[PDB]
């Protein structure tokens, strides 16, 4: 849980 | 087999096009006054950077302009990467740890399309502050900004266009010896790919500097020493400003770092 994981997996 | 080389090396040029609103050439036309768009508002001293808030301590101030710039460009990057093919059918957790070791290296390269001995254009060009009033900020201020002209100044000899620059910065983040990677293999396969894509680029739009592609390959390796050293200074920042505030998107990509 991130914040670079959460740009990664938005389309 | 080159044919698709030369097809890999245009969708990332397209891809590259599409995640980074201000392109090398679209720099080196304001930088060398080719543009019909009008000049960018040149920050100089107090001043100037007073008069030119509008169209853009102070120390202070310009650092975390520096912090809002670097959190949108890791962003645009972000975005690139997802565009590599296979990049996105990594394994989640290696897809964050090659952005995390990957960025600021990234950040360095694409600064530098941006600069000449003099300055740095800002602010998507509207902007452009002088190296010098950079570096005359106080300690430790001064001596963050600086380094990023030296490479800049280097790295801005080789010449390279946004083409190269897309397959150069692929490479990069495709690097499958950065700490901590779980999946080591499925990377060292895209990357190499990339360098071979990279080497016929190098190869047909620069035939005259054969020495360039052995060149860059040390590039990388030097911007490695480079970013250790950036989170050095940041150290002597962080550490030291007691009123300083880190973004949580930086903080989360320094947190760990080797
Ligand atoms: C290895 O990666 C790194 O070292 C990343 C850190 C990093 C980022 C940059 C790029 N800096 C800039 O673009 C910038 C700027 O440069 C001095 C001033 C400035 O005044 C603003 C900038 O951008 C801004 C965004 C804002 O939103 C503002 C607001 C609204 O307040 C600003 O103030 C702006 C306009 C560097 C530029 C030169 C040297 C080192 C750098 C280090």
């Amino acid at each position: 849980p991130s914040l670079l994981k959460k740009l990664l997996l938005a389309p | 087999e080159s044919a698709d080389l030369r097809a890999l090396a245009k969708h990332l040029y397209d891809s590259y096009i599409k995640s980074f609103p201000l392109t090398k050439a679209k720099a080196r036309a304001i930088l060398t006054g080719k543009t019909t768009d009008k000049s960018p508002f040149v920050i100089y001293d107090m001043n100037s950077l007073m008069m030119g808030e509008d169209k853009i301590e102070v120390a202070i101030r310009i650092f975390q302009g520096c912090q809002f710039r670097s959190v949108e460009a890791v962003q645009e990057i972000t975005e690139y990467a997802k565009s590599i093919p296979g990049f996105v059918n990594l394994d989640l957790n290696d897809q964050v740890t090659l952005l995390k070791y990957g960025v600021h290296e990234i950040i360095y390269t694409m600064l530098a399309s941006l600069m000449n001995k003099d300055g740095v254009l800002i602010s998507e060009g509207q902007g452009f502050m002088t190296r010098e009033f950079l570096k005359s900020l106080r300690k430790p201020f001064g001596d963050f900004m600086e380094p990023k002209f030296e490479f800049a100044v280097k790295f801005n000899a080789l010449e390279l266009d946004d083409s190269d620059l897309a397959i150069f910065i692929a490479v990069i983040i495709l690097s499958g010896d950065r700490p901590g990677l779980l999946n080591v293999k499925p990377i060292e396969d895209i990357q190499d790919n990339l360098l071979q894509a990279l080497e016929l680029q190098l190869k047909l739009n620069h035939p005259e500097s054969s020495q360039l592609f052995a060149k860059l390959l040390q590039k990388m390796t030097d911007l490695r020493q480079i970013v250790t050293e950036h989170v050095q200074l940041l150290q002597v920042i962080k550490k030291t400003e007691t009123d300083m505030s880190l973004h949580p998107l930086l903080q989360e990509i320094y947190k760990d770092l080797y």
